[PDB]
């Protein structure tokens, strides 16, 4: 709807601190994945004697 | 001057939040820090990574 637009611009930039919010989230999700399982440099293998 | 107040009352109390939970985050860190300086300098330290 675009006059609903129109008057939603008038209150200022909360949705931009609100898209920064999320998206911050969303950086330290993948923050966490890496740093919890990505610990070893290589990618060693078991041989195939078992 | 009451639909003012309220829009910024409701921004100042948004930038509170946001320091409230940015001061927790930076306690964290600064306890993972007095760990660090407590067990890595003071003495000799036996964990791994750590």
């Amino acid at each position: 709807s675009t006059e609903c637009s129109n008057l939603l611009l008038q209150y200022g930039s909360f949705c931009t601190q609100l898209k920064r919010a999320l998206t911050g989230i969303a950086v330290e999700q993948d923050k966490n994945t890496q740093e919890v399982f990505a610990q070893v440099k290589q990618i060693y293998k078991t041989p195939p004697i078992k | 001057i009451d639909r003012l107040i309220t829009g910024r009352l409701q921004s100042l109390q948004t930038y509170v939040t946001q320091q409230l939970i940015r001061a927790a985050e930076i306690r964290a860190s600064a306890n993972l820090a007095a760990t660090k300086m407590s067990e890595c300098v003071l003495g000799q330290s036996k964990r791994v990574d750590f």
